[PDB]
């Protein structure tokens, strides 16, 4: 009667975009990234990778409502840096981490199966 | 300088009323140079303190070695010379009370400054001479270092 | 400001589970990998049923739901098949789904077990795990003399985020800091708690001394496979899918920075 | 009414273990030892086999609608 399809949590509706960037006028050099059809899986890793950047002053995320399927990521950086640049570098670092982890897991399987 | 008070204290007792909180302990200490009593709540989990320990306590209005006010906002990406570098345990709080033995006609010979570091309470009481730097509703730092 | 350099150490690898340790990574990365094991590793599962005849004592939705939960070998085929969202065909085609038939009738007196072995596929690579060449076959329904079940299923690509039938795992054990050194748990009575299998403590000592400067490193995983994929294939798919989500997010991010 | 396919909790397949479980039980295994023989570690899967009531066996005592 009122059950949303299970694909709604991860599929995107037409005309609604994956990520939206919004100044935060609160404080300088802060942005809100509203990411649609993602959840804690990406929000947590992006936030923690951003917390590794010493030029990031604030990094946080929230799922505003569990029944809704978007996350907000707030990023504040130092004035010489940009929250968009910080977000990009965090994603790049996560990708490189996962590529390295994948290659090393392949090697570890390789070794386990043959010795 | 920005230093309201500086002295060397000796831990005389820890939790006389018993352990109330697991990661926080109350030290009852007394100095030697000024004869000031101190009650201090410290996070013993990260900065353990044993009975009989001796430490230097510095109540300061600012961390910057040059006279410069603080904004009360957390700025980890700050490169100026901070006096927190010289110390091990640093807390930031506000003075919420100043008692004294004053009468309706006489001024206070002994004062008692109460500070709150985010709920960790301190009472520094002794001669009013040494507690002129304290106003109520004023932000201060702890700057405590253990010495042998 | 840059990526971790995680290392991996696989301590057990069977057809049923993989037990490994990831070391020098962040807890968020470790938990996202754990979550992707469960929710974003695609496999093949029956997601469309047409009951042509069902005289059994279980109604049609019961049979359909039961067929959806049968694991299908998805090892090399899942990467090749498309989502039916992405396929440019009609309802079905061999590029986005796999056909199954089942047609059983109990003639004898004596109860006929319609099992996953009766699910006949058009694709030899995608078959029920129990049917793969020990463990018995998954029981779909018991039929009495005169009862009959004839149906036609289609299996599609999906992941556990849509339905648990596309979840390839049969339990993902995840642990870190087996000795409570970070004190992320606070035992009222630490002596009463059993030791972790990964604990490295003498029996007199209940938990490790508190580490003020530590964080979570060295996460222990035991990924058990339901059968559709190998466990190492589950882990490799999980890493690829998590990565590759991050790549899509990056692409959209670049467009959105561009457009401003 | 019939053995579930997956464990409700973890998703381990238990639908191929009911018949083997009963065979082990008539072979004079204890229920715990039988569950151990089938590889059900976790008390969720042990719950699935140990608490199952095979009602379908009773539903098959009725003649079907068509001969
Ligand atoms: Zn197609
Ligand atoms: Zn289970």
């Amino acid at each position: 009667m009122n059950a949303p399809p299970a694909f709604e949590s991860f599929l995107l509706f037409e005309g609604e975009k994956k990520i939206t960037i919004n100044k935060d006028t609160k404080v300088p050099n802060a942005c809100l990234f509203t990411i649609n059809k993602e959840d804690h899986t990406l929000g947590n890793i992006i936030k923690s990778q951003l917390l590794k950047d010493p030029q990031v002053l604030f990094a946080g995320y929230k799922v505003p409502h569990p029944l809704e399927h978007k996350i907000i990521i707030r990023v504040q950086t130092t004035p010489d840096y940009s929250p968009q640049e910080a977000f990009t570098n965090a994603i790049t670092d996560l990708i490189s981490e996962l590529s390295l982890l994948e290659e090393r897991f392949r090697v570890a399987i390789k070794d386990k199966q043959e010795g | 300088a920005g230093i309201l008070f500086e002295d060397i204290f000796d831990v005389k007792d820890i939790d006389p009323e018993g352990k109330k909180f697991d990661r926080v302990s109350r030290l009852h200490c007394e100095s030697e140079s000024f004869k000031m009593d101190l009650i201090l709540d410290v996070n013993i989990q990260i900065y353990p303190v044993d009975l009989g320990d001796k430490f230097r306590l510095v109540i300061a209005s600012t961390l910057y070695e040059d006279g410069t006010l603080d904004d009360g906002e957390y700025n980890p990406t700050d490169d100026r010379p901070s006096r927190a570098d010289q110390f091990e345990y640093v807390m930031y709080g506000k003075v919420y009370r100043i008692e004294g033995d004053e009468t309706s006609t006489e001024a206070a010979t002994r004062l008692s400054a109460y500070v709150s570091y985010g709920g960790l309470l301190m009472r520094l009481q002794g001669d009013a001479n040494n507690l002129h730097g304290f106003e109520v509703d004023s932000r201060v730092y702890l700057l405590m270092k253990k010495l042998a | 400001p840059y990526a971790n350099q995680p290392t991996v150490r696989i301590t057990e690898l069977t057809d049923e589970n993989v037990k490994f340790i990831i070391e020098n990574t962040d807890l968020a990365v470790a938990n996202s990998i754990r979550r992707v094991f469960i929710a974003e590793v695609p496999i093949i599962a029956i997601d469309w049923v047409q009951i042509d005849a069902n005289s059994s004592v279980l109604h049609d939705e019961f049979i359909a739901h039961r067929l959806g939960l049968i694991p299908l070998t998805s090892d090399d085929i899942v990467d090749k098949l498309q989502y039916s969202r992405d396929c440019t065909c009609e309802e079905f085609c061999p590029e986005c789904s796999v056909e199954f038939t089942l047609d059983v009738r109990c003639n004898e007196d004596q109860t006929r077990h319609v099992t996953s072995r009766d699910l006949i596929s058009n694709s030899p690579r995608v078959i029920p795990v129990t049917s793969r060449n020990e463990q018995d076959d998954i029981l779909i329904v018991k039929l009495r003399k005169g009862q009959e079940l004839r149906l036609r299923a289609y299996a599609k690509k999906g992941f556990g985020k849509e339905h648990a039938k596309w979840n390839p795992t049969a339990g993902v054990a995840f642990e870190y800091d087996p000795d409570n050194a970070l004190r992320h748990t606070v035992y009222p009575k630490p002596e009463e708690w059993p030791k972790s299998e990964y604990s490295e403590l003498d029996e007199d000592e209940s938990q490790a001394p508190y580490d003020p400067n530590g964080k979570p490193e060295r996460f222990y995983y035991n990924v058990e496979s339901c059968g559709s994929l190998r466990p190492e294939t589950i882990v490799l798919s999980a890493l690829s899918g998590l990565k590759k989500k991050l790549s899509d997010l990056q692409t959209q991010l670049s467009h959105e920075i561009q457009s401003d | 009414m019939i053995i579930p396919v997956r464990c409700f909790t973890c998703g381990k397949i238990v639908g191929n273990k009911w018949e083997a479980y009963l065979g082990l039980l008539q072979a004079e295994y204890t229920e715990g030892d039988a569950l151990d023989a089938l590889g059900l570690k976790r008390y969720c899967c042990r719950r699935m086999l140990l608490a199952h009531v095979d009602l379908i066996e009773k539903l098959l005592n009725y003649a079907p609608l068509e001969k």
